[PDB]
């Protein structure tokens, strides 16, 4: 829930960004500009694999899916915590201290 | 378009849900419950004129529109949540307050869902507490 609602959140800020430029941006000079955010994503989604249509990756690496239940939560605080300062390893670290207080709630 | 429907849809649930939840053999709890959808509603409807007069200055795409609802929505999708939850069996009087506590318990996950289940346990408990 708090994971996936940050998610919604976070893309709805990428979105902002994403929509705040023109359409008719160099594509080469737009896929610069989502490098980064590229990054980000391949590193977010293989750990989510939301391929819809056909199953699978959902960006990043062959993602097959996203760890379970709060053993996702575990397996994406060892992850943050090895993975960091990066596209996604910062934003994954700024959604775990998020979290945090998600954690702070379960306390 | 139709993702950004879907809050459409609830909300025209919850609209006719208040109207038919208006009628006062339902409860005068209830009447004060249906009382809190209808102000619900109405701040709901301020929202949509203030997206209308958006849509009179031209700020958005589909998306956009969606994403600046997804609040808004949220809440309107909960709402028709407990809206079923409740009418489905008629949850009138302490039953309906039994589940007033239980929904704020079930809202203790997210916050603002278990301040706002508080303080509408609040509201309709007035009468009825």
């Amino acid at each position: 829930q708090a994971f996936t609602s940050g998610l919604r959140r976070y893309l709805q800020y990428y979105r902002a960004c994403v929509l705040s430029t023109p359409p008719t941006l160099s594509l080469l000079t737009i896929g610069f500009l989502f490098k980064k955010l590229g990054r980000q994503l391949r590193y977010l989604a293989e750990l989510c694999g939301v391929g819809t249509a056909l199953p699978g990756t959902g960006g990043g690496e062959p993602r097959a899916a996203f760890p379970t239940g709060v053993r996702l939560l575990s397996y994406l605080y060892q992850e943050a915590l090895d993975n960091c300062s990066n596209e996604h390893y910062p934003v994954l670290l700024s959604l775990l201290k998020t979290s945090c207080e998600p954690y702070t709630r379960f306390i | 378009v139709s993702r950004i429907l879907p809050v459409a849809a609830s909300y025209s649930t919850v609209t006719r849900f208040i109207e038919e939840k208006s009628s006062f053999e339902y409860g005068q709890v209830n009447h004060a419950l249906a009382a809190a959808m209808r102000t619900l509603v109405k701040e709901y409807l301020v929202l949509v004129t203030q997206l209308e007069q958006l849509q009179r200055q031209g700020l958005l795409s589909l998306q956009k529109l969606w994403f600046y609802i997804q609040p808004a929505m949220r809440s309107l999708d909960i709402l028709a949540s407990l809206a079923t939850s409740v009418d489905k069996g008629e949850c009138i009087g302490g039953a309906t307050l039994s589940l007033l506590h239980d929904r704020s318990f079930s809202y203790t996950g997210d916050s603002q869902a278990q301040e706002l289940c508080l303080h509408l346990t609040k509201a309709a408990s007035t009468p009825y507490f």
